[PDB]
């Protein structure tokens, strides 16, 4: 089996508590980074009119 | 005559203390400590251990990354030239992303290593505030400097990124340099018309005199009642001694009211907060709400009027 | 009235002047001779601010006469009086004032001295406060004496004097450049850092988490260290906040002590001694 | 770090299962964004 | 119409908020001020036998309990106090007035020689072992290289006269550092402690002057349960005795100068 | 398997109270958060004037 | 993977825990390095109009 | 009323005493916020002229 | 939280009635302030 | 059924002198607050010169 | 926290009717500046 | 973690149905928010 | 570092494999990138 | 608290006439004020 056979004991080594925790901290983080990344580039789904401008819609 | 007590005259040492002893998943310390005579001669002469985790890793890591960023641009100003660098250096800086580009991210040579380094220092600085919230639960304690950092944080953040994105253009966000940091505060309230009449800007004024007010008070008092360990501050706030009532009296004596070896500590503590806070405010509604103070305080009738012995005929007029 | 541990310590003696005359208590606060002078000295300090606003700068019945209390202002006379006394209605009153401020501020600092005496602690306070006094002075006596002319002086109103500043600091086009003013502004955001940690820390350990007693020197000294390796200790972290503070008062009157008498051009260019060396 | 040999397999089981369905999730809101809005 | 000016903009109301935010801040730190010293000490209340226990405004707020480590106890705030007697009598029967101290002025213990009870217990270590002990309890602790080591100095009060000699040096546990300087008085060899702060060296001389009290004086130093550790109690004891002498000391301390 | 089988275990290593706590902030603020994204976009449903504009309905 | 000295004997040198964070915090580092290096060049792979255009399939 | 059944047990978590002052506090407050909101925007009713204008009741 | 099992049955159902009848008297006055002034 | 009928439990929970003086300052500083809210609007009825201009106790 | 089971059903009965006069002051307060100058 | 092993079914089962209850409420919320002014 | 020479071979044999296989994902990232977009 | 039942009945009762003694001056000078100078 040539793959991390024993690759358990990494919970023998470091506190599982902290690890997970700090992993949710990390993927929400990271979540709100990437987030603002595409609202920073051509990818925008917010400043665009979509699908019809609102800033001029309105009777009136 | 009477010593006191701002330089130790005689000290004493003792074998280090690597502390108070952390729970399982708080990592080891490293580094072993060592004595300054002269820390020791105004304080505790032990230098160190550090604690080190993913935490402070990730941001010594990350602040370091910006710290160059910074750096390297400011050579790159001068040419390669050190010697230049170091002539000048206080007035060498790295200007952010231009209007033109708005929010977008930049090319390398037109302010992406602003926005690099902004970004950087912001996860670098939030990181640290992530560390100073375990080490102090590694120690049972509370999160009281926390919700300070994160005060102070806030107005930060409030300064190059949130007030940034609302007005739409990273040219707003403040460049790294002294001198090109200082500049950027004097045409921020020259731009938004004299900042003086901006009422979160005049209690962050308050609020930072009043840090030196408290300090200072607080501090002599301390001094004054060292003499019956009021330094020991812990225990006068549980066991309340001749120090903490020489120290309440000496104020009620003087100013009437007082307050009490744990209580000052909340008086200090809310009055600095309340600085970066009002002050952050006061960034906040600057271009987003009032674009000149001036004008706003005369709306409210604030300004004072002075005879008008000089005056000067307006050219757009004629 | 009085604290439930007071009447033991409210002895007799210990002035400087008075003696036994006006040694006494009034409420909580102590009087002593200087507790009369000072009185004295702010009464008429405060009854005088309020009579210029009374008047106003043209008279009690023109328009920028005022008693709105961001606007009332009391201003130095011009500077073609110089070390003259103005006349009253001509920033005289100002004067006066002032006189009335500075001795009031003196008469409160030796109160709090009879204070020490009294409960026979250190005097670190009142010395500490006399450096605001001293500031105050430089900004209302040295300055201005140095300068030829009272009216140099900042004017007494809330908005106005802000004004003062504001026109004073533009004299010399950069005022952030001022190096001094650089240093008093470097301590007052250092103290104001040093206290908020200080105020966090005690108030973090005399109160920690549920489930945990009140902590000891011990936690202390491990959390800072743990966090930037190192502790100051608590003693010395009550000396550090005293000397910041005291320092930022002091590099704010010697920054504006030299912009004027010691230095008259713009303060950038202050730096060009720098880039003048013969290294560049 | 508190554990035993038992309590880190089942750990490590229970995280494997629990990461991979997060990471499903993942996989099905790039296939969504994919086909609505293709970045490559 | 699109100019219709409104007089409140964002700005008032977010300086109405802060005021509002800032008077509850004030009054609650107001309240974590009456945690001690409260009720006050009037006529008001003794007059009425008590039927106006004095507080003002705002009012005290609930207990706090303080829960000390190591089988310490627990202590609250605010607390009931027992009243002690005050050792002087009134200068004049008038309120406000100042009282003069009941016998030899040092001895009194009242006045800058007042001091509050504080536990008959001792502070103590992380770890629970007496805070402050003697270098010679603390085995470990040293002189800093290059510092006059205080054990042999002559210590001398304010007179000029031999007070004692530095028998030993009292240290921090917890907080590496001189607290307190042993003294071998002349006058009966009995060991008494003295407050750093009221010590100043005069390293050259090897002399440790004292402003506070006479030579004489060290005579009366309040005295240690126990000469290898100290309480709480001992503690203010031993300084506000020394302080006393700050008004005391001399028939000149109590002032006036003119 | 999609199935987790054994995450009642989960509440063995966190604390539920604070869990629950720490999600009520962290939806409150998140809340606060994007309501505040929105108000700032094109998809901006207050200062629209639909179906009919109350700044300009007097004429007064 | 072919052999080269007594090359474990590293971990009697090195702290296993330590080498451990440090390299998760480089990496971690190094990744939103590069990969914000490379959207602040000329080889962006968003604000391409990548690869159909977004801010003119909306603003119109 | 919980809507079923045992949420109840969830008083045997978080102080009643507690959570009733935080939505008070938090309720109370944020009455104060959308009523500025509103005032600064399209759904004000004071600074209006509505339904006839007051400083026009005189002059000033 | 120095509670009994059932006088948390007892907090919360006071709780959840006086709760819900919040939420009816501001579902009231949205309907009234909708009627008088729509917003969307 | 429901059970708005165990409402004065509350009184068991929450010290009465508290709340009562609480809503007392409460409403105070409300009344003084929406004084000045309208005070600083258009419904004002101070500067308003209604019925009898006093500054017209001349040609004004 | 320290009253009978009694003495807050009484004390809620008064806290109640005295509060409901409150409302009713207010109520008038509102319907006389309802009418001397509408605002809505 | 101060509960029992079946205390940590209990509460599990608790906090499934309440988030997937409020998980319920969002989808309602942008299924509408959809319906009214779609923003993908 | 508190190792015996054993668990030197054990975690040393389980760095390097894992070590490899992130190695591996690299490689596979960097020809994926090759092929859609060459740098070179 | 500190008072008898009985006089709390008497201070009451010399309170509110006390009370309305001032509400009379008050309404008086209202009048007054009335007359003079109408403000509506
Ligand atoms: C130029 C003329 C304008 C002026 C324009 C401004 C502007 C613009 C601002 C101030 C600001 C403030 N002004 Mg001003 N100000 C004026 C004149 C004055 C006068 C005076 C006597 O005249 C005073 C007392 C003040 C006082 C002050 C302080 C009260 C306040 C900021 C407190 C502070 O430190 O925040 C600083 C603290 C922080 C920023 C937090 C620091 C923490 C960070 C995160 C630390 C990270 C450390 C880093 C990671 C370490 C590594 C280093 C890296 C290399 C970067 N101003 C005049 C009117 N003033 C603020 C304000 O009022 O806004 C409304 C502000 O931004
Ligand atoms: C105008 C634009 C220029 C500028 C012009 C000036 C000028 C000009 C001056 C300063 C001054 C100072 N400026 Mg500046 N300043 C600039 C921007 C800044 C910024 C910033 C972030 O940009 C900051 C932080 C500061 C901050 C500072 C400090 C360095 C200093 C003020 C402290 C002081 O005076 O202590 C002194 C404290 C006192 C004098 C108080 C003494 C108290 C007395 C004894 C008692 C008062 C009692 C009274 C009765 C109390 C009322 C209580 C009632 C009884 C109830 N300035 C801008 C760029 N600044 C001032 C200074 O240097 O200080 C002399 C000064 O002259
Ligand atoms: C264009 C944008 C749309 C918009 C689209 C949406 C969408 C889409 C959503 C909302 C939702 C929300 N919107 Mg909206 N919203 C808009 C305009 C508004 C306006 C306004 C001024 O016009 C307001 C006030 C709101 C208000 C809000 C909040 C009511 C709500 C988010 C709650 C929250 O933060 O979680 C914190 C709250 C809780 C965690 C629940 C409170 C639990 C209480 C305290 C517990 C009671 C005790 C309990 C029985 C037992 C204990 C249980 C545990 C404590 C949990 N919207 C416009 C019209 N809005 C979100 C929603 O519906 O809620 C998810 C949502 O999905
Ligand atoms: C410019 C050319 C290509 C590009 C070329 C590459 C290349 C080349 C690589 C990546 C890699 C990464 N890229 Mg890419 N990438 C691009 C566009 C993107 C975009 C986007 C919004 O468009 C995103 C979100 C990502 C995201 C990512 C991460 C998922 C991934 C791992 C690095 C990492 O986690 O960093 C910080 C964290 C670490 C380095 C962790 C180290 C810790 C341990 C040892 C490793 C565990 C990590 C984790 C389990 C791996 C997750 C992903 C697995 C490969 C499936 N790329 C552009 C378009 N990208 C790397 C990768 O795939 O992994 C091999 C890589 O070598
Ligand atoms: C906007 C246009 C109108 C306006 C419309 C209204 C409206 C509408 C209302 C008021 C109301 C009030 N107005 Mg108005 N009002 C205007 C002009 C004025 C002017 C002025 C100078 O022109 C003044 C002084 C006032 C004054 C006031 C207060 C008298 C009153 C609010 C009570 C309160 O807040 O206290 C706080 C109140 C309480 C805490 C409860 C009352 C109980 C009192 C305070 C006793 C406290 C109990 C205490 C424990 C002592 C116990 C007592 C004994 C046991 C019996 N109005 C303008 C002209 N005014 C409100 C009202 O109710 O008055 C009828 C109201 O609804
Ligand atoms: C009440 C508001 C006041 C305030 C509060 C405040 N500041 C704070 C805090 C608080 C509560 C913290 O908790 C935090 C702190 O840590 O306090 C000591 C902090 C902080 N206050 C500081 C700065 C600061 N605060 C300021 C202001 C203020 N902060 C206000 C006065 C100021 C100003 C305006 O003058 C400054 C300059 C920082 C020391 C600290 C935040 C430190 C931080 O975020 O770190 C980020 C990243 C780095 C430092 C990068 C690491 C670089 C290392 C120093 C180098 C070491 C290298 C080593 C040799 C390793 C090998 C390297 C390898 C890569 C080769
Ligand atoms: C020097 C370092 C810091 C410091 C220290 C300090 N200040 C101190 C002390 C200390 C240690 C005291 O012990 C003493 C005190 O009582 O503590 C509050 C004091 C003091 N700090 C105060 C003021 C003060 N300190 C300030 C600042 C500073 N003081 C520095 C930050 C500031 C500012 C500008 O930031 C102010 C406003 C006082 C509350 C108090 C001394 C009070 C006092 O002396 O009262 C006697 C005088 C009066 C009651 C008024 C006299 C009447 C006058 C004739 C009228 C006023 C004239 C005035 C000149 C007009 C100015 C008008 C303004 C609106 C422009
Ligand atoms: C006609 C004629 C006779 C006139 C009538 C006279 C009149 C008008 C009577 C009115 C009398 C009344 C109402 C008041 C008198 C007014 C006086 C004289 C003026 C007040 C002057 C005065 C100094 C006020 C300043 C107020 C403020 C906010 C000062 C700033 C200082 C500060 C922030 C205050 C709170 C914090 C304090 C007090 C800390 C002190 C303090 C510190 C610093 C510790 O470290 C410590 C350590 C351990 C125990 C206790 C303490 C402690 O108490
Ligand atoms: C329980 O208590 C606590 C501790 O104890 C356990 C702590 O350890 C801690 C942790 C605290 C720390 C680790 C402290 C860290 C200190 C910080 C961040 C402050 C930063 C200060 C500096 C970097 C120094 C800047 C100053 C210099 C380099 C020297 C400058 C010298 C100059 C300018 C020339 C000297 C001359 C002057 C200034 C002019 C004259 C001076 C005066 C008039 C001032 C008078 C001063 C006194 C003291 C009487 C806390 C918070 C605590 O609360
Ligand atoms: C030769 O030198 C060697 C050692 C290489 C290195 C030397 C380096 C040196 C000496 C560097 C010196 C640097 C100095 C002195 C810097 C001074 C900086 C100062 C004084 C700055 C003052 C104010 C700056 C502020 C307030 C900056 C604020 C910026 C912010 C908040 C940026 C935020 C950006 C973010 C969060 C980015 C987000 C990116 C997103 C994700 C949105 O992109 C999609
Ligand atoms: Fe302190
Ligand atoms: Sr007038
Ligand atoms: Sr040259
Ligand atoms: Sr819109
Ligand atoms: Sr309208
Ligand atoms: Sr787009
Ligand atoms: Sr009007
Ligand atoms: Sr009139």
């Amino acid at each position: 089996f040539t793959m991390n056979a024993n690759l358990y004991k990494i919970w023998l080594i470091l506190d599982p508590r902290r690890v997970l925790v700090s992993i949710v901290a990390f993927q929400i983080v990271l979540g709100l980074l990437i987030h603002m990344i595409v609202l920073s580039t051509d990818l925008n789904w917010l400043d665009d009119n979509i699908p019809v401008s609102y800033q001029a819609l309105g009777k009136k | 005559p009477e010593y006191q007590n701002i330089f130790t005259a005689v000290q004493v040492r003792a074998p280090a203390y690597p502390g108070v002893p952390l729970p399982k998943g708080n990592l080891p310390r490293i580094g072993r400590p060592i004595f300054s005579y002269w820390l020791g001669k105004i304080g505790d002469a032990q230098i160190g251990p550090i604690y080190l985790g993913l935490t402070g890793t990730l941001s010594i890591f990350f602040g370091l990354v910006a710290i160059s960023i910074i750096g390297f641009n400011m050579l790159a100003s001068v040419h390669w030239d050190v010697f230049q660098f170091l002539k000048h250096f206080f007035w060498l800086g790295l200007e952010p992303p231009p209007p033109q580009y708005g929010l977008r991210i930049p090319p390398l040579s037109e302010g992406g290593w602003w926005l690099m380094a902004g970004l950087f220092l912001t996860l670098s600085i939030l990181l640290w505030w992530v560390r100073t919230y375990k080490r102090a639960e590694a120690l049972g304690m509370s999160q009281h400097l926390s919700w300070a950092f994160a005060a102070a944080i806030f107005f930060y953040l409030v300064l190059g990124f949130i007030r940034p994105v609302m007005m739409g253009s990273w040219a707003k966000a403040v460049p790294f340099g002294i001198f090109p940091h200082l500049d950027w505060t004097a045409a921020f309230s020259i731009r938004y018309g004299n900042l003086y009449y901006n009422p979160f800007h005049m209690l962050s004024i308050a609020f930072l005199y009043g840090s030196a007010l408290l300090f200072a008070m607080h501090g002599a008092t301390i001094l004054s009642v060292s003499r019956f360990g009021g330094d020991r501050e812990i225990d006068q706030i549980t066991h309340r001694g001749t120090a903490a009532e020489r120290a309440a009296l000496f104020w009620r004596w003087t100013m009437g009211f007082n307050v009490t070896m744990e209580s000052i500590h909340r008086w200090a503590w809310w009055c600095a907060v309340l600085t970066v806070i009002t002050a952050g405010i006061g960034i906040l509604l600057s271009g987003t709400v009032v674009d000149n103070w001036y004008l706003w305080a005369v709306k409210h009738g604030m300004a004072p009027a002075y005879p008008e012995v000089v005056t000067a005929v307006n050219p757009y007029e004629t | 009235a009085m604290l439930s541990f007071e009447k033991k310590y409210r002895v007799r003696g210990g002035t400087l002047i008075g003696g036994d005359l006006f040694d006494f208590w009034v409420g909580p606060f102590y009087v002593g001779f200087f507790g009369v002078v000072g009185f004295c000295f702010t009464l008429l300090g405060v009854l005088l601010i309020v009579w210029g606003a009374t008047i106003g700068p043209t008279g009690p019945t023109s328009d920028l006469q005022t008693y709105n209390l961001w606007r009332i202002s009391i201003a130095p006379p011009d500077l073609s009086y110089g070390l003259r006394m103005a006349p009253l209605t001509e920033g005289g009153l100002w004067q006066i004032i002032t006189i009335c401020a500075a001795g009031a501020f003196i008469s409160w600092a030796l109160r709090e001295v009879e204070i020490c005496r009294k409960l026979g602690i250190g005097f670190h306070v009142p010395f500490a406060f006399s450096f605001a006094i001293g500031a105050y002075l430089v900004l209302v006596f040295v300055r201005p004496l140095l300068m030829g002319a009272w009216g140099h002086g900042f004017p007494y109103g809330i908005l106005s004097h802000l004004d003062w500043v504001s026109n004073v600091g533009y004299q010399f086009l950069h005022f952030h450049y001022n190096p001094a003013h650089m240093l008093a502004i470097s301590f007052f955001f250092t103290n104001c850092l040093a206290l908020s940690m200080h105020g966090s820390l005690i108030l973090s350990v005399t109160n920690p988490q549920k489930g945990e007693p009140v902590k000891t020197s011990e936690h202390e000294n491990t959390f800072f260290r743990d966090i930037v390796g190192y502790s100051i200790g608590a003693l010395a972290i009550h000396r550090l906040g005293l000397f910041l503070a005291l320092s930022a008062a002091f590099w704010s009157a010697v920054c504006i002590l030299i912009s004027g008498p010691f230095w008259t051009r713009g303060w950038p260019e202050w730096w060009n001694w720098w880039l003048e060396l013969p290294l560049w | 770090t508190g554990l035993t040999d038992d309590e880190a397999k089942e750990f490590h089981a229970i995280f494997m299962q629990s990461m991979y369905a997060w990471f499903g999730l993942v996989v099905i809101a790039h296939l969504l964004a994919w086909l609505y809005r293709p970045w490559l | 119409s699109a100019g219709i000016t409104h007089y409140i903009d964002a700005a008032q109301i977010t300086i109405w908020a802060f005021w509002l935010f800032f008077f509850g801040l004030i009054i609650y730190l107001r309240r974590e001020d009456k945690r001690e010293g409260y009720p006050l000490d009037s006529d008001r209340t003794e007059r009425s036998g008590g039927r106006v226990k004095v507080v003002g405004f705002p009012d005290l707020p609930d207990p706090k309990t303080f829960v000390l480590p190591h089988n310490g106890g627990t202590v609250v705030a605010p607390r009931v106090e027992a009243p002690v007697a005050v050792n002087a009598t009134p200068f004049s029967p008038a309120p406000g007035s100042p009282l003069v101290p009941n016998g030899d002025p040092m001895l009194s213990g009242f006045g800058p020689a007042a001091s509050p009870d504080r536990p008959k217990h001792c502070d103590l270590t992380f770890e629970g072992l007496p805070k402050i002990v003697p270098m010679r309890v603390a085995k470990e602790f040293s002189i800093a290289e290059g510092d006059p080591d205080p054990r042999g100095m002559t210590v001398v009060g304010l007179d000029g006269e031999v007070a004692g000699t530095v028998s030993d040096v009292w240290v921090d546990r917890s907080e590496p550092q001189i607290r307190y300087l042993e003294v071998e008085v002349a006058a009966n060899k009995k060991k008494v402690l003295l407050p750093i702060g009221f010590s100043r060296f005069d390293k050259k001389a090897r002399k440790v002057k004292v402003d506070a009290i006479k030579a004489a004086h060290f005579a009366n130093v309040p005295t240690l349960s126990n000469p290898d550790q100290v309480t709480l109690y001992e503690e203010d004891k031993v300084c506000a005795y020394y302080a006393g002498g700050k008004l005391y000391a001399t028939a000149e301390r109590a002032g006036p100068l003119l």
